[PDB]
Parts: structure tokens; sequence; C-alpha cells
RNA sequence: GGCUAAUCCCCCAUGUGGACCCGCCCCUUGGGGUGUGUCCAAAGGGCUUUGCCCGCUUCCGGAUGGGCCCGCGUCCCAUCAGCUAGUUGGUGGGGUAAUGGCCCACCAAGGCGACGACGGGUAGCCGGUCUGAGAGGAUGGCCGGCCACAGGGGCACUGAGACACGGGCCCCACUCCUACGGGAGGCAGCAGUUAGGAAUCUUCCGCAAUGGGCGCAAGCCUGACGGAGCGACGCCGCUUGGAGGAAGAAGCCCUUCGGGGUGUAAACUCCUGAACCCGGGACGAAACCCCCGACGAGGGGACUGACGGUACCGGGGUAAUAGCGCCGGCCAACUCCGUGCCAGCAGCCGCGGUAAUACGGAGGGCGCGAGCGUUACCCGGAUUCACUGGGCGUAAAGGGCGUGUAGGCGGCCUGGGGCGUCCCAUGUGAAAGACCACGGCUCAACCGUGGGGGAGCGUGGGAUACGCUCAGGCUAGACGGUGGGAGAGGGUGGUGGAAUUCCCGGAGUAGCGGUGAAAUGCGCAGAUACCGGGAGGAACGCCGAUGGCGAAGGCAGCCACCUGGUCCACCCGUGACGCUGAGGCGCGAAAGCGUGGGGAGCAAACCGGAUUAGAUACCCGGGUAGUCCACGCCCUAAACGAUGCGCGCUAGGUCUCUGGGUCUCCUGGGGGCCGAAGCUAACGCGUUAAGCGCGCCGCCUGGGGAGUACGGCCGCAAGGC
RNA sequence: UUCCCGGGCCUUGUACACACCGCCCGUCACGCCAUGGGAGCGGGCUCUACCCGAAGUCGCCGGGAGCCUACGGGCAGGCGCCGAGGGUAGGGCCCGUGACUGGGGCGAAGUCGUAACAAGGUAGCUGUACCGGAAGGUGCGGCUGGAUCCUUUCU
RNA sequence: GUUAA
RNA sequence: CCCUACAAGG
């Protein structure tokens, strides 16, 4: 049994991107979805799709990757550079809307969940309001 | 250590030891001399420092280090202890003032004079 | 003992009203109303004297001040773990303005504690202050708020208020006065003395201003306060001069003796004028009071300045204090002489042993300047207790292993609640300080006015993604079923062969043994070597592996019984039943300890032989404990992979043990090696991670002192934690 | 070409690096300093039991014992509980001293050997146990953090 | 035997 | 002061 299902997925996917592969699976959750909408709508992955495998439900997970690259190591850059856990069991992260923090100038993004649903930090700041400090990506 | 444990037990905040038990943490010192012995050196060098067995005020009696090249100290002479160790002596963390009570201050000194003590001399 | 006044005390009356008992109503803890009964008021004084002023009585309300109560927050030690009899609650009283074990009678047997009670140590707490990028650390002097105390301890009286610093009573210590019976006293008010200390001021002026007490007022008191004095203690402003001036006096320092430096610095010329000296001379002060008016509004009038003949103005007017630290690196600034591991320096690194940029002096230089250094202390740098923001294979650090208690943590779906969380509004967030703006002292320091702040907590309303809780569902984790497997896993009993020792018989004779070489020793009471028999103890050769099993310690001949773990297959049942685990408990190599037994071989100690300069050793000959068994202790270790447990994720290749399968090979569990990505100070690690992540536990925080001392707990002890 | 002396190349161990004529351990001697145990000896705190108990509030009495009285009652006075403090006995705790006594830190060039580092010359380390001027030696078990295929200390 | 280069 | 700046020796 998982101790944090999303950091879990977090990993699964940092992981993966790590060695380039075309897509990841995740065992499936609506929240776990929810945040993958958000990576898909900001462009860290080229998107998912629930499907199953041996009968149970999991979310493949599109990545991206940058070009090939020059010189020596002609792997490309990643596109999901730093994908990090912020709140966790047992030390969860809470932030009022003043407190969302601003994700490497904004070309990163912080991912809170809030009782308005889950939203981008930006989307966070506009509906005024704040949540738990899921995790942040760039 | 997790943060469970760290709710648990904390961190603990070090305290440090005073490198100067002149008591009352006060800037100086006053005692008498017990004794006016000569001291030699560790390792590396090799001198005939001197130094001097102070009974303090504070209840204290520690030795300390008779800067200077001169020296009029006597095993009664009433003497300001300072602080301030000697990297050679072990066992000596503090200079006496020169200049102040029975300790005169270096004679014939001109140059960092108001460290051992002495006036300014008439220039003409 | 006697006399006497009042705003002193008392009785009676009046009763607006109020207090109390009982009833009813409203309201909801003792709030408000109402009815009967009862009980409760008072002080006079002044005059600009037929009417005003000061004041008195009762009640309701306001305002200010305060008491008590509750939530939350508030240092170190667990080497303080159990604390409690007014103790916890009850009923009825006492007490108070008032609740309450606040106090008492009686009844009950409770209350508190690892979310740290109890005990010990330290300490007034805040607004703030200092530091820091922040988080945080440190702090609580001055000023403002609260508390506490008034020589130490207890106590009440008076009063709206005190259990009262300059009130009272008692005890104690101390001082002083005593005709010795007995008395007086309390600067932690201002100033001053003395003691202690490294160290902290005038026995100042004034009540003019602000503020306070009493008075109708005049006014009186006010060491509160407003000022002056002393101390570079701090901060800010200012001076010791400005311009000219030589290819450059002298002196002094270097030198290659040519010259270079101090340096336009000085001298000297000119200019300005800190000090000082005259003359003027404040603001802070307009009220109270008085007159008009109406003792109101409003309008007039008069008194009053400690600071101080000070500030500030105007006139005149002298060129007129500079010191201290430092110069090897860090760290800005170099030469000569003296000295010779001396004398001495030193924040850390270090420097001095006869050419020292490091000592001491000098010349020169750097830094800051009425200061400059030193010592002490706080924060910083120190992500060096790491929340932000660290670690544990070999650097300090994984607990010797397990079981599992509290606790922390928790798979997928739906619904309720809305505790955490988030949002809006609103109350609170004193002043000062900090920040910004503007403004007042010529600036500044200092000061004034204004602006902006927020966390936190209260209240109302709202949201429901996540965490929580309740309810229902699920099957991917977990457990179970059926069928199979491999194993030195454990416990008990039995049993086999080889070898050593010993005893017996045979045979045989001069040595054997041991070493580098020897000797001790053993042998003619016949040893060694050889054959046969017997007794006993201990350990299991080959198989055997780089192998297997176990949580570790550890486990090896063979057989039986009893018993733990584990792996695979089939997807059969349960339906999150999970992970971790402080403390507890159990296990735990060897040595060691107790009681009893055993004792072949080995062997601490020890007895000897050698060796050696010696030889309390290594080599050789003996040999006790012990090594073995039962039972009970001990609880350690290089108890090691020097690597805590679980889970998910991230190339492969090769060897191997064990299982399943359509059996080149595929799939699962385990054991190794090399390697992708990645990690690492490196060595190395690398699907058996030291990689990427989550959960929980343990532990580290420079070396020595020291795994010591003390305390506790444990053990018979050794000794362990 | 085994050995002695000097040397070259590869490799390995190392705690050496003015580099084996290196490094380095413990006892002991001399000097300075902090410190543990400690009979006895004094100072203080604290808890328990019993006893004595000021002031004062409170409660009872207040009587043909006192004062006032409008006879209701008041005052004085007496007694009691509590009670600051004190006494005796006992128990724990802390501080000073302390004969005698244990070890420790530190101080260029004193003494004895040579334990460790290279296979350090008997591989080392280790828990325990006994033993010895000292480092150590030996037993049993463990680990690798062990080199490789006569005898001899120092600097 | 100590301390240096 | 002889050795090498010393310790120790003469
Ligand atoms: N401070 C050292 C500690 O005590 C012991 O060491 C001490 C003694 O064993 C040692 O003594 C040495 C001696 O071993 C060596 N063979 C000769 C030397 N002269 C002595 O030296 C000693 O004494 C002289 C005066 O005589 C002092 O000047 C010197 O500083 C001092 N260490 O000196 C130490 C005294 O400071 C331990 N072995 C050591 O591990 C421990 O840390
Ligand atoms: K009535
Ligand atoms: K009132
Ligand atoms: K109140
Ligand atoms: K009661
Ligand atoms: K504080
Ligand atoms: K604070
Ligand atoms: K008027
Ligand atoms: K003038
Ligand atoms: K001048
Ligand atoms: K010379
Ligand atoms: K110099
Ligand atoms: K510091
Ligand atoms: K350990
Ligand atoms: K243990
Ligand atoms: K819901
Ligand atoms: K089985
Ligand atoms: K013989
Ligand atoms: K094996
Ligand atoms: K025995
Ligand atoms: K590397
Ligand atoms: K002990
Ligand atoms: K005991
Ligand atoms: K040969
Ligand atoms: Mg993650
Ligand atoms: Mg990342
Ligand atoms: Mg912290
Ligand atoms: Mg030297
Ligand atoms: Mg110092
Ligand atoms: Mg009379
Ligand atoms: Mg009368
Ligand atoms: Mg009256
Ligand atoms: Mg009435
Ligand atoms: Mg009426
Ligand atoms: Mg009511
Ligand atoms: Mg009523
Ligand atoms: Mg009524
Ligand atoms: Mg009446
Ligand atoms: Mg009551
Ligand atoms: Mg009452
Ligand atoms: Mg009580
Ligand atoms: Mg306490
Ligand atoms: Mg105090
Ligand atoms: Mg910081
Ligand atoms: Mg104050
Ligand atoms: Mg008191
Ligand atoms: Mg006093
Ligand atoms: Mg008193
Ligand atoms: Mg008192
Ligand atoms: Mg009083
Ligand atoms: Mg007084
Ligand atoms: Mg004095
Ligand atoms: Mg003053
Ligand atoms: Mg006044
Ligand atoms: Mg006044
Ligand atoms: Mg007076
Ligand atoms: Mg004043
Ligand atoms: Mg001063
Ligand atoms: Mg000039
Ligand atoms: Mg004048
Ligand atoms: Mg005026
Ligand atoms: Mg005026
Ligand atoms: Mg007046
Ligand atoms: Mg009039
Ligand atoms: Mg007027
Ligand atoms: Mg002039
Ligand atoms: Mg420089
Ligand atoms: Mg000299
Ligand atoms: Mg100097
Ligand atoms: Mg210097
Ligand atoms: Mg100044
Ligand atoms: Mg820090
Ligand atoms: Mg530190
Ligand atoms: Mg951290
Ligand atoms: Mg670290
Ligand atoms: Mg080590
Ligand atoms: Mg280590
Ligand atoms: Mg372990
Ligand atoms: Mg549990
Ligand atoms: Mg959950
Ligand atoms: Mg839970
Ligand atoms: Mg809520
Ligand atoms: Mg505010
Ligand atoms: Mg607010
Ligand atoms: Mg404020
Ligand atoms: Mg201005
Ligand atoms: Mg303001
Ligand atoms: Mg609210
Ligand atoms: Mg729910
Ligand atoms: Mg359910
Ligand atoms: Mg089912
Ligand atoms: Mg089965
Ligand atoms: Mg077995
Ligand atoms: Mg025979
Ligand atoms: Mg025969
Ligand atoms: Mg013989
Ligand atoms: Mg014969
Ligand atoms: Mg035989
Ligand atoms: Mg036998
Ligand atoms: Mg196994
Ligand atoms: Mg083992
Ligand atoms: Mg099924
Ligand atoms: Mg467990
Ligand atoms: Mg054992
Ligand atoms: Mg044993
Ligand atoms: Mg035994
Ligand atoms: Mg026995
Ligand atoms: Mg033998
Ligand atoms: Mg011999
Ligand atoms: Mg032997
Ligand atoms: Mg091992
Ligand atoms: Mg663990
Ligand atoms: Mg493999
Ligand atoms: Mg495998
Ligand atoms: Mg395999
Ligand atoms: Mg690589
Ligand atoms: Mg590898
Ligand atoms: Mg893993
Ligand atoms: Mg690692
Ligand atoms: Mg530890
Ligand atoms: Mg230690
Ligand atoms: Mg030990
Ligand atoms: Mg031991
Ligand atoms: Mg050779
Ligand atoms: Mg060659
Ligand atoms: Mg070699
Ligand atoms: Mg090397
Ligand atoms: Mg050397
Ligand atoms: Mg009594
Ligand atoms: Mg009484
Ligand atoms: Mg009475
Ligand atoms: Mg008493
Ligand atoms: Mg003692
Ligand atoms: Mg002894
Ligand atoms: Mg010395
Ligand atoms: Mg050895
Ligand atoms: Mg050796
Ligand atoms: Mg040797
Ligand atoms: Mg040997
Ligand atoms: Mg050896
Ligand atoms: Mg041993
Ligand atoms: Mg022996
Ligand atoms: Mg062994
Ligand atoms: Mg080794
Ligand atoms: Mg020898
Ligand atoms: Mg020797
Ligand atoms: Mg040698
Ligand atoms: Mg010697
Ligand atoms: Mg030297």
């Amino acid at each position: 049994m998982l101790t944090d299902p999303i950091a879990d997925m977090l990993t699964r996917i940092r992981n993966a991107t790590r060695v380039y592969k075309e897509s990841t699976d995740v065992p499936a959750s609506r929240f776990k979805e929810e945040i993958l909408r958000i990576l898909a709508r900001e462009g860290f992955i080229k998107g998912y799709e629930r499907v199953d495998v041996d009968g149970k439900p999991y979310l493949r997970v599109y990545l991206k990757y940058g070009p090939r690259r020059q010189g020596p190591d002609p792997r490309p850059e990643q596109v999901i550079h730093h994908i990090r856990r912020i709140s966790k069991p047992g030390r969860r992260v809470y932030v009022g809307v003043k407190e969302i923090p601003r994700v490497r100038r904004g070309l990163g993004i912080a991912i809170l969940s809030t009782s308005k649903g889950v939203l981008t930090d930006r989307e966070a700041r506009k509906l005024g309001v704040g949540g738990e400090l899921i995790c942040e990506v760039w | 250590p997790t943060i469970n444990q760290l709710v648990r037990k904390g961190r603990e905040k070090v305290r440090k030891k005073s490198k100067v038990p002149a008591l009352k943490g006060a800037p100086f010192r006053r005692g008498v001399c017990t004794v006016v012995r000569t001291v030699t050196p560790k390792k590396p060098n090799s001198a005939l420092r001197k130094v001097a067995k102070v009974r303090l005020t504070s209840g204290y009696e520690v030795t300390a280090y008779i800067p200077g090249e001169g020296h009029n100290l006597q095993e009664h002479s009433v003497v300001l202890i300072r602080g301030g160790r000697v990297k050679d002596l072990p066992g000596v963390r503090y200079h006496i003032v020169r200049g102040v009570y029975d300790a005169a201050g270096v004679k014939d000194r001109k140059k960092s004079r108001s460290k051992y003590g002495t006036k300014k001399p008439k220039e003409a």
C-alpha cells in the first residue's frame, strides 16, 4: 500500500521522464486525474487517458521533451525539469491566498487543492482562494 | 529526523562555555598576587614567560599573564585581571592590565603605549 | 475625675424610592416587573440674605477605575515518574461587593500525570529592544502597561478603596536611648554617607509651566515635575584654520652616496575670525481671580519665569587642542637599527635559534579622529540543532535481533457533517517605538502633526478539493482456502563410523618425542612403532559450494517424533482487517557466574625446557579453571552488509539455488558478479540501491578528559544500561 | 643470482612525507593545574509525629464578679479554634572542610623496553577472562578494517 | 636527544 | 668560549 498516492504519481512521472519513456501508467484516482488535467493544460505533458491494466483503472501519462540536441549527450531538455511534493501525509502544507508562492517568477507553477477545486497558483490567485499546496512544477 | 520526531523532541539549542570565569562576566576583576612565577612555553617555543597567580575578588585563584618587557609585581601586588589567554601557556587565560593598581605601566614604551599603560612622553 | 460645640453619635417622623421574605408575571444561573408584610433617609454652612452659592439624604442611570472567572500562549533538567486529604466532588453553613474547599460540619472516593503531573534549577511578564534576507536567535535598562515587594514573617483595624513604603499590632534579626522596669526606629522617595564592586552623579534651583491633594476663593502642600550640576556613557552638530608658497630650507629617515622620502608640509604673504569683550535680550504665560454681562456665552482688566541676563540678535575681535590603533597572511599599510628560541609578540594561522617587513625603537605608511583601542556580553557570518535549511557504508551517527503497546501514518468509489483548511465582513490589535510624508529648533541629533500597517483571537456569513468524522460500496494492499516444494530453522529421544587418550592381551626392543638447533619429558616397572579387545568423552571427514535455512545470535553424521518460517500454483474466501513502532516483553556468539554432573582432546593461570641484552612472550614439555551436559544467571561484540523496517517507481548482461509453464526460453522467490539512468568527497552503490519518492522508529552535532564520575535501574559477582 | 651491497621497471600494504637514520605506545621521574571517593566535623533546607504557642479575626461565656443601660442590649474581661514562630524525635536533601586515598589534563631535548603503522618481524582489531615493571601476553569466540606463493632493539 | 630549512 | 641554533658531552 502506497502512503502518498500523489507523491507516487509525481515520482512515476519524474522517473519516467528521466529515461525518456513515451508514456507511463499510474494507479487511477479522480484527484490524481485532476492534477493531470493541469499538467496537460499547462503543457508539461502531451496529455493522459484512462486505461485498464489487467482489469484495474490506470492513467497513461504521455510525456513531452524538447528536441534532440547537439554535441555529446544528445538527450533532449526536459519539459518537466522539476516536479516536487510539498504538502505530505504528516506535514500537510496549507496556504492563504496571500501566501501562494510564485514558482520561478512565473515560469513554473504551483498546484493547490482548494475548496473551489484544484488550481494552478495563478488560477488560485485569480479566484482569490488558498488551499493545500500540493506540489510545484517547472 | 521525521517531522513527527521533530515535534516529539524538537531541536536542542546548545549553549557555549565561557572562556573566562571572571565570574560576573565582569569585563575585569581585581585580585592580589599569590605567587610571581616564570613559565616555559609549549613545544614550538622556548622562553621564560612571566606569570602571576592571582586570588580574585570573584573568589577564584587563577594564573594571569604579565605582558610587556618591564614588570614590578611581588607576592602582594594588587592588580586588575582582564581575560585574554596565551596560546603558549596552557592554563593561562587572563592578562594583567598594566598601569592599574600596583602594576606599573611599561616604562620607555613608545608604541602601542595605551596597552601596557604608558603615558605620553614630552616631545621637543 | 469634671465641663463642652458641630457637617460627631443616636431616637422618632416623612418613604420619592430602596432593601429583605413569600406569591405571580416576563426573562432565563442571582436579569426586569408587581402585590401584601416588614425594614431604612438626611447637616448644615456662606453672603452681594425672601434667594442665590457650597453642601447633606434616598433612588435610577452615565462615566472612570477595579475584583473574580474561562480559552489559548509563556525557560532548562526525566541523572525529577509517579503526585494528592481540603486532596476531587456533594449537601448544608460561614465569609465577601461577589463566584468558589475561600473556610467549616457532615457524605462520597475521588482528582492529576509521558499532550510530562510531582520535584529541582533559573526568571517579574509585556509594548518593545538588538541582530538576522527571512524564519529565527538573544533580550526586557531608559519610556508606557500590568504584577509583586517596602528590614524578614504573620495579622487585622479604619475606609468607596489597603490587609496600607513615609498607619496600627505580634514574633525575629539589627541600630540607638535607658534611672535596666522599659522604650524609639526602617531611604527598594529626592540628595547624600558607607559597604560590596571593574563601575554608576548634586546633601543643587524652582513650583514659573504641566500634573496631583485640600479649599467657595485667596491660596497652601507637592524632591511628582520643570530646570541647572557632574561623567566623551551614547547620539548629532562644531572647531583646531582658508588661499598662495620650492624641482623643494633645516632637522630627521633611507641610499648603490648619484640621490630618494617626510612635502606645500614648514617658514613666509595675504584673507576669514573658535575663543573671548561689549550693548540688546526672549518664547515658554494665560488662565485661576477681578469688572461688564446672568457667577453662563461673550467681552475687558490685573498678577506671575526657576531655567537666565541663558538662547538668539548686533558691534568689536585672537590663527587659535590632536590623539589613538595598526602596517607577515586573513586585512589597508615597509624600510633601517637593536636583539639572537633571549627579551618578547600572538584573534586564528604563527613569529624570535646573528642580515626578523611579525619582538623593541626609529623613519615612512594605512585607518579613524575628540576620540581611538582593550576586555566582557548578545545576534551575525554558523544550512555548525538544518521549520525555511543538515545528516548516519568507510568522516560523528542504524538500536545486536524480534514481538508488539501508546502514538504517528493510511488503497479505490459515493453520500452526510464541516473539526482541520480556505474565503468575505466586522470587532480587537492603547500610546510611544519602527516605516513614509510634511513640518519646528540655522542643520542634525531630538521633537511635532499626518498617513499606512498586519499576525493573532472574537463574531456573522460562505466554500468543500484535500486532511478529519460518520454511513455505504469495492478489490489492486493485507489475511485466509485448496494443492504442491526446497531447506545445517528450532526442541526431545535414539543411533553410526573415523580419530585421540586410557586400560587389557599379543608380538617386539632401544629409543621415542620435540626444534632453527636443542632441552625439559617419556622409555629395560619394556616406551615409540604393529595387531586384537575394552572403556570414555568430544566432534562429525567425503558430500560441501562462490550452496541452503533463520529475525538476529546462529545452524552440518544418520533416524524418529514434536514444532516455527517461507516460496510457487489456482483466483476460491474475508473486504483496508494496513505500515511503523517510544516504553514493555522475549531472544541473544564467546568469555564469565551459581548448583549438580561430566572430563577424551584442547587449554587462561600455573609448573618446567628453551630463546634472548632481558624474555613475566613468541617455540617445546606438562597442566587447573574452562571447553561438554542439566537447571538458573550474565546481556556483551569488528552482535558487520560497519548499510533500521515497509511500500511504489527507474536499462540490461551473466552465474547460481528453489518453484511453475505451451521447458531456445518464459514467469516467481532467493543468492552472487558486471553494468543504464542516477547518486557519491571519493572509494564505490546501482531492481538484493548507497538511485527517484512517501510513512514510522533509532541515532549524530569537533578531539582528549570518558563510556569515566555521580545518580538511578539491573546482576550473586564480574559487571551491564 | 639463493645470500650481502647499490640500482632499474611493474605491483601491493602503509598510521611514513627533512619520507624507516620515518613513525610511535604505556609505566616511571620532575613541574603546573582541575578533579572523583571519603570516616569524622560543622552550616542550611525540607517532610512526618507529638508538644509549646505572640498578635489578630472568628465562636462561646459575659455569672448575685466589674462599667453603661430607655432592661432590649452594649463594653471590659474570660475561655476556645486557627495561627507567625519555637522545641523534641526521626527521615531525605544540599553546601563548606576534610585525614587518608583514585585517576586525569597539560608542560623542547630525564628513565625502561618496542606494543602499533610495511607480513612492523608472533597479521591486527575485538567482547570477555586470567596474568605481567610497562607497553602488553595468553585462552575462547568473532570481524577484516589482513600481507604473500634459527631470532634481534634504538635514532 | 629537541626545534627548524 | 669546542661541536650545531640547541640539549647532552669535553
Ligand atoms: N599529556 C599526555 C597524556 O599523558 C601520558 O603522557 C605523559 C608521559 O607519558 C610523557 O612523558 C615523556 C616521556 O614519555 C618521554 N620518553 C620523555 C619526555 N621527556 C616526557 O615528557 C614529559 O615530561 C617533560 C619534563 O620531563 C615535559 O617537558 C614534557 O612536556 C612532558 N610531556 O609526557 C606526558 C606528560 O605530558 C600519555 N601517554 C598520553 O597518551 C596522554 O595524552
Ligand atoms: K410594601
Ligand atoms: K452612579
Ligand atoms: K470587568
Ligand atoms: K459549599
Ligand atoms: K521573552
Ligand atoms: K520577544
Ligand atoms: K467670561
Ligand atoms: K558676533
Ligand atoms: K596657525
Ligand atoms: K646583530
Ligand atoms: K618591524
Ligand atoms: K558568534
Ligand atoms: K552499535
Ligand atoms: K542493548
Ligand atoms: K462532502
Ligand atoms: K509447507
Ligand atoms: K635418553
Ligand atoms: K552461504
Ligand atoms: K570455579
Ligand atoms: K565520479
Ligand atoms: K553508577
Ligand atoms: K544491587
Ligand atoms: K643458489
Ligand atoms: Mg515526490
Ligand atoms: Mg523534481
Ligand atoms: Mg528546528
Ligand atoms: Mg619558536
Ligand atoms: Mg582574546
Ligand atoms: Mg470622662
Ligand atoms: Mg446638640
Ligand atoms: Mg453624619
Ligand atoms: Mg414607598
Ligand atoms: Mg412608592
Ligand atoms: Mg427568573
Ligand atoms: Mg422578583
Ligand atoms: Mg414590592
Ligand atoms: Mg426612620
Ligand atoms: Mg456555598
Ligand atoms: Mg454567598
Ligand atoms: Mg482548598
Ligand atoms: Mg516543575
Ligand atoms: Mg529574581
Ligand atoms: Mg540565519
Ligand atoms: Mg518601564
Ligand atoms: Mg514581604
Ligand atoms: Mg534596605
Ligand atoms: Mg516588618
Ligand atoms: Mg513585610
Ligand atoms: Mg502594613
Ligand atoms: Mg521611607
Ligand atoms: Mg571599593
Ligand atoms: Mg542626574
Ligand atoms: Mg506647581
Ligand atoms: Mg497647578
Ligand atoms: Mg514641606
Ligand atoms: Mg528631572
Ligand atoms: Mg562613564
Ligand atoms: Mg596651507
Ligand atoms: Mg550680552
Ligand atoms: Mg504670550
Ligand atoms: Mg514669557
Ligand atoms: Mg496662580
Ligand atoms: Mg455682574
Ligand atoms: Mg473669559
Ligand atoms: Mg583683523
Ligand atoms: Mg596588505
Ligand atoms: Mg637581547
Ligand atoms: Mg604589537
Ligand atoms: Mg603584525
Ligand atoms: Mg563628534
Ligand atoms: Mg543557525
Ligand atoms: Mg556548534
Ligand atoms: Mg530539515
Ligand atoms: Mg553534517
Ligand atoms: Mg574508524
Ligand atoms: Mg563511524
Ligand atoms: Mg543493524
Ligand atoms: Mg497501532
Ligand atoms: Mg485516505
Ligand atoms: Mg486515522
Ligand atoms: Mg470548519
Ligand atoms: Mg493595529
Ligand atoms: Mg483582523
Ligand atoms: Mg500602536
Ligand atoms: Mg526643517
Ligand atoms: Mg505617529
Ligand atoms: Mg468566523
Ligand atoms: Mg467525507
Ligand atoms: Mg468503507
Ligand atoms: Mg468480493
Ligand atoms: Mg499450503
Ligand atoms: Mg536443522
Ligand atoms: Mg600392549
Ligand atoms: Mg613381550
Ligand atoms: Mg631418565
Ligand atoms: Mg632389563
Ligand atoms: Mg588398540
Ligand atoms: Mg573416563
Ligand atoms: Mg535465507
Ligand atoms: Mg554471524
Ligand atoms: Mg476471489
Ligand atoms: Mg512491528
Ligand atoms: Mg548470551
Ligand atoms: Mg559459554
Ligand atoms: Mg560452570
Ligand atoms: Mg562445574
Ligand atoms: Mg597440551
Ligand atoms: Mg633465561
Ligand atoms: Mg604449552
Ligand atoms: Mg561481517
Ligand atoms: Mg527500527
Ligand atoms: Mg542478477
Ligand atoms: Mg534475482
Ligand atoms: Mg533468478
Ligand atoms: Mg553513469
Ligand atoms: Mg555495480
Ligand atoms: Mg527501495
Ligand atoms: Mg550512501
Ligand atoms: Mg548513542
Ligand atoms: Mg570517549
Ligand atoms: Mg564497559
Ligand atoms: Mg567491561
Ligand atoms: Mg637489492
Ligand atoms: Mg628500464
Ligand atoms: Mg614497492
Ligand atoms: Mg601511497
Ligand atoms: Mg619525519
Ligand atoms: Mg496549639
Ligand atoms: Mg487569641
Ligand atoms: Mg472578648
Ligand atoms: Mg508550627
Ligand atoms: Mg570533596
Ligand atoms: Mg592505592
Ligand atoms: Mg611549562
Ligand atoms: Mg602484537
Ligand atoms: Mg613491534
Ligand atoms: Mg624495527
Ligand atoms: Mg607465533
Ligand atoms: Mg606483530
Ligand atoms: Mg583478547
Ligand atoms: Mg602467560
Ligand atoms: Mg582468535
Ligand atoms: Mg585488518
Ligand atoms: Mg634481543
Ligand atoms: Mg629507548
Ligand atoms: Mg630500526
Ligand atoms: Mg636520550
Ligand atoms: Mg624551537
